[PDB]
């Protein structure tokens, strides 16, 4: 109902909490050459070194894919310099961190959030799988030494030394960041904590009853698992010769077209292995570009307050919580919402003894009867005073300007 | 395993076959393929040092010294240590940790010191602190 | 007609245009209230206030400036379509592809 | 007798064609909802013709 | 081997369009969405709308 004085302004807010997932590694593999194209022969080795240096090319393809995945981890992950802990204290002023924060009961020293995640994610021919340089335990140390600097520090433990500050007072500095006085956390913490808690029960609830949304991370690994599975299929082909068969084709023919038979195979599992190469090239080109946009993330959502729109969740931003996830990062972002708007009517200025005041920070709001300035994010009225407006100019040059008095606080003092 | 008395050999994998029943008599024997596995060297600057570590990747070290048919290894050629990536040769072990000098794998590193002059050792994530 | 086909598009073009209307009416109409949460009505020269306040110039000048900046406005919108006609080349990008 | 290529050619053409509904839909719908301008384009002197 | 070269560069070709539009998605959430503080982001000069 749009009107050209009518506006309106929340009463309440609510603080949600949501998801985002990401895929950060992808498995490293590495496939002998000779002993994929042939298993312990020696005329197909002979045959085979015609082709020239095509096996390096393609070990030094699959080398880079492997050290690149090892460097996106280590760039996602290691943002810290220390490795802080939480004191065993857990006053918060209200707010409970115990679904997030590590568990020493666990044999593995896993969040509970981590553990659903990692419980709800599910080779003999010159093909072999290295491990990574980074264990689970390392990544989780990592995890929970941000998860800690951001609880007991702020923001101010990403740009230099870490400085301790009580979190009710990191939550006024968030809340004033987005555009909402100190008070409003002050008076309603009790109302916050409450709401944290139960968006932080909420998303668990959530994420335990359906594994869809970890759909993300868990296709990747069917695509990379796909990719070896035809491989080897292609091991059972004639590609037009006698026999599929390197041994029983070597064994029953002499050597003058038992050569030929063994230059279709070879020629035949060569595409097959190029086809393999670059199929891995271009997904990891993909997963790169993927884990260079989590970084980002983690970076700016985590470790400070992004005032970018649509970033770091849905609605203002207040912060996000990092957790770990075979082979992908899930971030939990803490956002603004209102809730609850009433109307208004509306004047840009006020006119007062022939000249226009103008509001310093907020919005002049009209009940019906009298005037207010609040401001623009939640209902909070007070008088018009020389002090929450500042004059310029006069009262003809503005449209739409109001007819109202404005209070000099000090005025009463000097008459007393 | 239990095979039916009609079946002769099994395909778990789906694609190979992995078990067979016993030519000599009636039992079944399954059937691992031989080992095999790259082999990667581990040096400092080659104008620091010329002593070096071999890491055979993925491949228990009760195999390395008798398969291959050049330089040998010799079982008292160092503590052979066994790393989650491989067998390791030519490099002791130390409980200290430290950054990662060298990238082995699976949270291990090799560096130098001046008693094998490699040592391998568990990467240290960062100095410990508390706020 | 040798084994290629083209699939049509999920969304046909009126559903695009009406999308684009919605998101041009949204932050005609509420700024970028819309974007959080509900939408929120607000009369548009006090959006443009919020605005220059944004890039570091007070209300003021555009409450006093409000019909000048009205009418360059109009004439750079105006302008846009000349510009874009004009040029037969302006459109390469997605010629190219 | 080659195999599984153009099984493999075929999935790769669907999953270009799946990925470019996928582009669209990501660009464009970002809102909820659809609102609609008043009847009336009083917008005190802007012309959004 | 000219239908692989050709779904060869169908693959690239849409891992452009894909970087193309992941571009466009986010200036649509923070240009138009918003008023973004970045320089030359949402064009020349400070930006308003
Ligand atoms: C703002 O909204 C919150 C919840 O959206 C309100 O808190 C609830 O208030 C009702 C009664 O007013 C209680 O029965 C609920 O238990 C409260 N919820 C919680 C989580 O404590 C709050 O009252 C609203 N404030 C205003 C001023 O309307
Ligand atoms: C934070 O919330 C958890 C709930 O997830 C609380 O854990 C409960 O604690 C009570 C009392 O110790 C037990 O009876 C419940 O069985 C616990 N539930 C779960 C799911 O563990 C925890 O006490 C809360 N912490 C604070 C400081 O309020
Ligand atoms: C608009 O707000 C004013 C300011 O609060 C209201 O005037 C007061 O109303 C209360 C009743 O809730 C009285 O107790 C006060 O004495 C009033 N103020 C004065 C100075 O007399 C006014 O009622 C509100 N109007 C509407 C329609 O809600
Ligand atoms: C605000 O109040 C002033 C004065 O209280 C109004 O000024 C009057 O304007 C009319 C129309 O030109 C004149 O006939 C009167 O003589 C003016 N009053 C005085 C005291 O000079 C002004 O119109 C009011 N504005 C609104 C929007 O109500
Ligand atoms: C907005 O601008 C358009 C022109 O782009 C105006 O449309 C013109 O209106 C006049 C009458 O006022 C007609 O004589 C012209 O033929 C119209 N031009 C076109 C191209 O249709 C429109 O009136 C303007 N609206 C506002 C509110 O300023
Ligand atoms: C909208 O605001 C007007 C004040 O101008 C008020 O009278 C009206 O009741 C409001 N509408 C609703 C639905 O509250
Ligand atoms: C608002 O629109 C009404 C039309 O109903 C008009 O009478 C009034 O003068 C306008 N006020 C302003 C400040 O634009
Ligand atoms: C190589 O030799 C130079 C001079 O002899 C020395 O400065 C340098 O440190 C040596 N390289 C390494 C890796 O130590
Ligand atoms: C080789 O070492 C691994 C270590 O995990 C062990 O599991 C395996 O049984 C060993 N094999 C032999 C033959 O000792
Ligand atoms: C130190 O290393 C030895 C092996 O050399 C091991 O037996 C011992 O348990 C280690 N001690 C600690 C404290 O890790």
């Amino acid at each position: 109902a749009y009107s050209n004085n009518s506006i309106a302004i929340p009463t309440n807010f609510t603080i949600s909490v949501t998801t985002e997932i990401l895929p950060v590694s992808m498995t490293k593999t590495s496939v002998d050459c000779t002993m994929y194209i042939c298993g312990d022969s020696t005329e197909c080795s002979n045959l085979l070194l015609q082709y020239g240096s095509f096996c390096t090319q393609l070990n030094r393809a699959l080398t880079g894919i492997a050290v690149e995945q090892d460097k996106n981890t280590q760039e996602v992950f290691a943002q810290v310099k220390q490795i802080y802990k939480t004191p065993p204290i857990k006053d918060f002023g209200g707010f409970n961190f115990s679904q997030i924060l590590p568990d020493p009961s666990k044999p593995s020293k896993r969040s509970p959030i981590e553990d659903l995640l990692f419980n709800k994610v599910t080779k003999f021919n010159g093909l072999t799988v290295l491990p990574p340089l980074l264990t689970d335990e390392m990544i989780a140390q990592y995890t929970s030494a941000l998860l800690a600097g951001t609880i007991t520090s702020g923001w101010t433990f990403g740009a230099g030394p870490a400085l301790q500050i009580p979190f009710p007072m990191q939550m006024a500095y968030r809340f004033n960041g987005i555009g909402v006085t100190q008070n409003v956390l002050y008076e309603n913490q009790k109302l916050i904590a409450n709401q944290f808690n139960s968006a932080i029960g909420k998303i668990q609830d959530s994420l335990s009853s359906t594994p869809s949304a970890l759909g993300k991370l868990q296709d990747v690994v069917n695509q990379n698992a796909q990719a070896l599975n035809t491989l080897v299929k292609q091991l059972s082909s004639n590609f037009g010769a006698i026999s599929s068969v390197l041994n029983d084709i070597l064994s029953r023919l002499d050597p003058p077209e038992a050569e030929v038979q063994i230059d279709r195979l070879i020629t035949g599992r060569l595409q097959s292995l190029q086809t393999y190469v670059t199929q891995q090239l271009i997904r990891a080109a993909e997963i790169r570009a993927s884990a260079n946009l989590a970084a980002t993330k983690m970076s700016e959502c985590v470790l400070g307050q992004s005032k970018r729109v649509d970033f770091c969740g849905k609605g203002y931003h207040l912060m996000s919580f990092p957790q770990s996830a075979p082979h992908g990062v899930v971030f939990l972002h803490v956002t603004y919402v209102p809730a609850q708007e009433k109307n208004f009517t509306t004047a840009p200025a006020i006119c007062h003894d022939g000249k226009a005041h103008f509001p310093r920070e907020g919005v002049f709001v009209s009940n019906g009867t009298h005037w207010f300035v609040t401001q623009r994010n939640f209902y909070e009225p007070q008088i018009i005073t020389t002090d929450n407006t500042f004059v310029s100019g006069n009262c003809d040059v503005v449209i739409g300007i109001v007819n109202n008095t404005v209070y000099d606080p000090l005025q009463p003092e000097l008459d007393s | 395993k239990k095979f039916l008395p009609f079946q002769q050999f099994g395909r778990d994998i789906a694609d190979t076959t992995d078990a067979v029943r016993d030519p000599q008599t009636l039992e079944i024997l399954d059937i691992t393929p031989c080992s095999f596995g790259g082999v990667s060297v581990i040096t400092p600057g080659t104008n620091t040092s010329n002593q070096v570590a071999v890491l055979y990747q993925g491949v228990n070290c009760t195999e390395v010294p008798v398969a291959i048919h050049t330089w040998r290894v010799y079982s008292t050629g160092s503590n052979v240590f066994q790393t989650r990536a491989g067998c390791l040769i030519g490099a002791e072990h130390v409980n200290n940790s430290y950054e990662c000098d060298i990238p082995i794998g699976a949270g291990i590193c090799a560096s130098y010191q001046t008693s094998q002059s490699i040592i391998a050792y568990t990467m240290s994530l960062g100095a410990e602190n508390s706020v």
